[PDB]
């Protein structure tokens, strides 16, 4: 039994660490989706190609 | 080893998500690197006055 909750929390430990750096990249590109809402559809953006 | 395999087969599908993962990773830096210099659309060329 110590074997297999060995086991099944080295599979969470690293579910947990992968749903982290998910979630890290998510925000980011929940950030420049902010910034596009804020730009270009309340206003007007001079910026080349965004 | 014959038998070190054996013995690896019962920890299950670790290696395969870390085999998943820097694929990722190595997919990732190739979409980095065209994101970033593939931005025309055409190869340009310098007139040869210079």
């Amino acid at each position: 039994i110590d074997r297999l909750i060995t086991g099944r929390l080295q599979s969470l430990q690293t579910y947990v660490t992968q749903q982290l750096i998910r979630a890290a990249e998510i925000r980011a590109s929940a950030n420049l989706a902010a910034t596009k809402m804020s730009e270009c559809v309340l206003g007007q953006s001079k910026r080349v190609d965004f | 080893s014959t038998e070190c395999s054996n013995l690896l087969l019962q920890y299950g599908s670790f290696c395969t998500q870390l085999k998943r993962a820097l694929t990722g990773i190595a997919v990732e830096q190739d979409k980095n690197t065209q994101e970033v210099f593939a931005q025309v659309k055409q190869i340009y060329k310098t007139p040869p006055i210079k």
